[PDB]
């Protein structure tokens, strides 16, 4: 397990998803430290853009 | 991205242990204005990278509140309080966005976590995790986020 995950490790993320009815979807890549605790991401909106609600609901959910 | 937490080495990293199957979630983020987000998540590695898929349903926001009118700053740092039950390990949050008008929007999460296979559950011990939204263009249809998360024990004394 120390062997299947690197020091550095890469993700993708898919998410589907609606919020008051409003459908979305969004996709992304990130990258990180596992055991030092720290990673980024790049997400994109890929349907259902530009979002009429606050990015900070979904920010949690990527991480 | 739970695969990511920095764990003391007398606390059983859950999420890590989970691998190569992983680990699934579900959360549960009650907003004080009545608004619901249920979250369900499913994490396996695969050609040597992390895999997510996620799906959100958020429901019953004012038409008229700080979210739908997006009028949030940002998450303040948080503080997960993680604890066994049931054969999962679950989290509970008390948590506020930050608003555009000199304000707070406070939320409780809860969230369980389950992985694929059998790993040992850790005790009771915390979480705490710094959210950033560290860039975006104008409408957030593209947006950089940096996460750190660390266990800490939340007993056992200075030992």
């Amino acid at each position: 397990n120390m062997a299947i995950i690197k020091e550095f490790m890469r993700f993708k993320v898919h998410m589907e998803g609606s919020v008051n009815g409003h459908e979305f979807e969004i996709e992304g890549e990130g990258e990180g430290r596992p055991y030092e605790g720290t990673q980024t991401a790049k997400l994109k909106v890929t349907k259902g853009g530009p979002l009429p609600f606050a990015w900070d609901i979904l920010s949690p959910q990527f991480l | 991205s739970r695969a990511y937490v920095k764990h003391p080495a007398d606390i059983p990293d859950y999420w890590k242990l989970s691998f190569p199957e992983g680990f699934k979630w579900e959360r549960v983020m009650n907003f004080e204005d009545g608004g619901v987000v249920t979250v369900t998540q499913d994490s396996s590695l695969q050609d040597g990278e992390f895999i997510y898929k996620v799906k959100l349903r958020g429901t019953n926001f004012p038409s008229d509140g700080p979210v739908m009118q997006k009028k949030t700053m940002g998450w303040e740092a948080i503080s997960e309080r993680m604890y066994p039950e049931d054969g999962a390990l679950k989290g509970e949050i008390k948590q506020r966005l930050k608003l555009k008008d000199g304000g707070h929007y406070d939320a409780e999460v809860k969230t369980t976590y389950k992985a694929k296979k059998p790993v040992q559950l850790p005790g009771a011990y915390n979480v705490n995790i710094k959210l950033d939204i560290t860039s975006h263009n104008e409408d957030y249809t593209i947006v950089e986020q940096y996460e750190r998360a660390e266990g800490r024990h939340s007993t056992g004394g200075m030992d």
